[PDB]
């Protein structure tokens, strides 16, 4: 799983992945990565019960389209 | 289950158990909430 | 792709947004 703000994020078909540097969510059958965003991933609880979650950002689309909206 | 098709590809025994709940159309933050307990029930089950 | 055609995508976000704007 992935912690991002305190909540256990989960992929929703596919699998996280790691080149060493950042992270990725891609299926399982062929290597594609994607950047985790939360149309890629579910919620669920929180952090302290997943055994061997990682800490890492989860982008938002909607953020920056948030962000425009306040600009303009 | 990848040996079977192919060549052998390693995934930590909670991530494949995590597939095969989504296999029989259960979430796998299920397992990944109760793994404890699944890995308990299965170890009693064994030594019955 | 072989035989991708040309279509618009309706974003359903946009006029969510866009009509808040007036
Ligand atoms: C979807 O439409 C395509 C035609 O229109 C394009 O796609 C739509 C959706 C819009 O985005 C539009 O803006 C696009 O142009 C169609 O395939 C398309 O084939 C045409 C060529 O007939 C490509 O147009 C490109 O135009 C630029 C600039 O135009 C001037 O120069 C060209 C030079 O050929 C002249 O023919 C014009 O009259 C203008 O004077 C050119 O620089 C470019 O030349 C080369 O690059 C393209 C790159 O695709 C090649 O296809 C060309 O053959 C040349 O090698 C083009 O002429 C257009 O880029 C291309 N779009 C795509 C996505 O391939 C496509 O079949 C439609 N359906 C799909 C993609 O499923
Ligand atoms: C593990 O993956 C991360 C995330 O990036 C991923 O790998 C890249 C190689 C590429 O395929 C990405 O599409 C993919 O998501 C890597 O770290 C990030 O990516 C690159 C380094 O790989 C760096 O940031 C920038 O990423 C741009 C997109 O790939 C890349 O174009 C940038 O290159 C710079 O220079 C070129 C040439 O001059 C220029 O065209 C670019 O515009 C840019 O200035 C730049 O590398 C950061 O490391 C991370 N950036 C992110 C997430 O935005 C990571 O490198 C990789 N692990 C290892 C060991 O490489
Ligand atoms: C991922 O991030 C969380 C939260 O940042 C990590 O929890 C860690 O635990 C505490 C609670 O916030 C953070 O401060 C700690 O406080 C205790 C008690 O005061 C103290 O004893 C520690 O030394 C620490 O200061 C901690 O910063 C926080 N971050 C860590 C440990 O990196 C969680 O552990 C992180 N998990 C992973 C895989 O990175
Ligand atoms: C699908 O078939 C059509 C033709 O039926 C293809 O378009 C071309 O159309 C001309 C008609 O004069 C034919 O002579 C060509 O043979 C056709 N090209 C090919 C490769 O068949 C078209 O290419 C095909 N396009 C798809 C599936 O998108």
């Amino acid at each position: 799983a992935i912690c991002h703000d305190g909540k256990a994020h989960f992929p929703r078909e596919g699998v996280f992945v790691s080149n060493g540097t950042h992270w990725f969510v891609t299926q399982r059958n062929f290597y594609e990565p994607q950047i985790i965003t939360t149309d890629n991933t579910f919620v669920s609880g929180n952090c302290d019960v997943v055994i061997g979650i990682v800490n890492n950002t989860v982008y938002d689309p909607l953020q920056p389209e948030l962000d425009s909206f306040k600009e303009e | 289950w990848t040996f079977g098709a192919g060549a052998a590809l390693q995934i930590p025994f909670a991530m494949q158990m995590a597939y095969r709940f989504n296999g029989i159309g259960v979430t796998q933050n299920v397992l990944y909430e109760n793994q404890k307990l699944i890995a308990n029930q299965f170890n009693s089950a064994i030594g019955k």
